[PDB]
């Protein structure tokens, strides 16, 4: 198995650490789902007059 | 906006309550005055025609 040549492990670990904990997460953090527009046509409490 | 405008129209028409108070007071006192007129008129004619009848 080449998976066990434990002199090439750092060069496989560290760029994964980057691309999984930094770059992909930044790529997500720029993906935002705005809440749907809820145009409530009913927002009117002014009052009656003093009478 | 249209609700505000309708409220404005109502509060424009507001003054009828007060002028109705006015009308009722005026009519009441006029009625009382003419009732006094007829009271005294009727009763003095009643005395007069009592004398006539007897």
């Amino acid at each position: 198995m080449p998976q066990l040549n434990t002199t090439v492990w750092p060069t496989m670990i560290t760029p994964m650490l980057l691309t999984l904990f930094l770059i992909t997460q930044l790529k997500m953090l720029n993906t935002n789902y705005h809440l749907p527009p809820s145009p409530k046509p009913m927002k009117m409490k002014n009052y009656n007059k003093p009478w | 906006i249209d609700t505000e405008k309708s409220q404005q129209a109502l509060v424009q028409k507001r003054h009828y309550l007060f002028d109705v108070q006015r009308n009722n007071i005026a009519m009441a006192l006029e009625v009382t005055y003419r009732e006094r007129l007829y009271r005294v008129y009727k009763e003095v004619k009643n005395r007069l025609d009592y004398h006539i009848s007897v």
